[PDB]
């Protein structure tokens, strides 16, 4: 779950880290400000983003041996299908009971 | 030419060139890259 969010913030940094690289590239070659903060921050981002791909990948190798979690609750989804069933055949049999009383009176 | 001389061979302004394209290729390139 975090897993999940923890990558797409990464990305999404690397991604942020790349572009302050280039606009303070650009910025420090234009003209001779703020390039040096602008540079520093930007290696900074990068050696994170570097950090974070680093750690994410040496996760705990949960299984990598064969297809892990196998069976996916299928006998509780079977039953709740089995439930829905139940609930529609009761509901046609109310529906025609209601029509046989509504023919009578 | 350079194989065929390797035959005869004999022995025979503020533009700032380097400045000016050095800030251009960085533009250039910076260009390409915010894109």
């Amino acid at each position: 779950n975090e897993r999940l969010r923890a990558l797409e913030d990464i990305e999404r940094e690397i991604g942020a880290i790349l572009q302050n690289a280039g606009t303070a590239i650009l910025e420090l070659s234009k003209e001779k400000r703020l390039l040096d903060r602008q540079a520093a921050a930007f290696t900074t981002s990068v050696q994170h983003v570097e950090a974070e791909l680093s750690a994410q990948i040496r996760y705990l190798t949960q299984v990598a041996t064969g297809q892990p979690h196998e069976g996916s609750s299928y006998s509780s989804r079977k039953d709740c299908q089995m439930a829905l069933k139940r609930v529609d055949y009761a509901r046609l049999k109310i529906s025609d009971v209601a029509r046989t009383c509504e023919q009578m009176l | 030419v350079l194989s065929i001389v390797r035959k005869k061979f004999m022995t025979l302004s503020p533009q700032t060139l380097q400045l000016i394209s050095k800030k251009k290729s960085l533009a250039g390139a910076a260009q390409i890259l915010l894109k």
